[PDB]
């Protein structure tokens, strides 16, 4: 047999609507970088979460 | 079969005394941060039929 991934990427439902499930998915990053600037310009609610 | 070697990417060739050589490099980096080149990748390069 072969396992499968839990998510499909940054465009998954768990990253866009975390409150619509079980106790919410916990994801974060370290600020003051380039990934934070990339996420902030493309996703606002996800950036705040 | 095998791994990758001589990893180099594709580019747009332009002559040295070209006025457009600065505005093209600022448009490719801008299309990599807004998701413009991933629509072009999933449309022509990524329907894996078999
Ligand atoms: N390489 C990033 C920092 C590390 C990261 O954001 O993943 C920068 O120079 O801003």
């Amino acid at each position: 047999e072969e396992y499968v991934d839990q998510v499909s990427g940054l465009s998954d439902k768990k990253f866009q609507r975390p409150n619509d499930f079980s106790p919410p998915f916990r994801f974060g990053t370290v600020p003051n970088g380039s990934t934070e600037r990339n996420i902030r310009n493309n996703y606002a609610e996800m950036h705040a979460y | 079969t095998g791994e990758l070697f001589f990893r180099s990417g594709f580019g747009i060739g332009m002559r040295k005394d070209s006025p457009w050589k600065q505005q093209v490099s600022l448009s490719i980096l801008k299309s990599h941060e807004n998701g413009f080149m991933e629509d072009l990748d999933k449309t022509w390069v990524r329907y894996q039929e078999c």
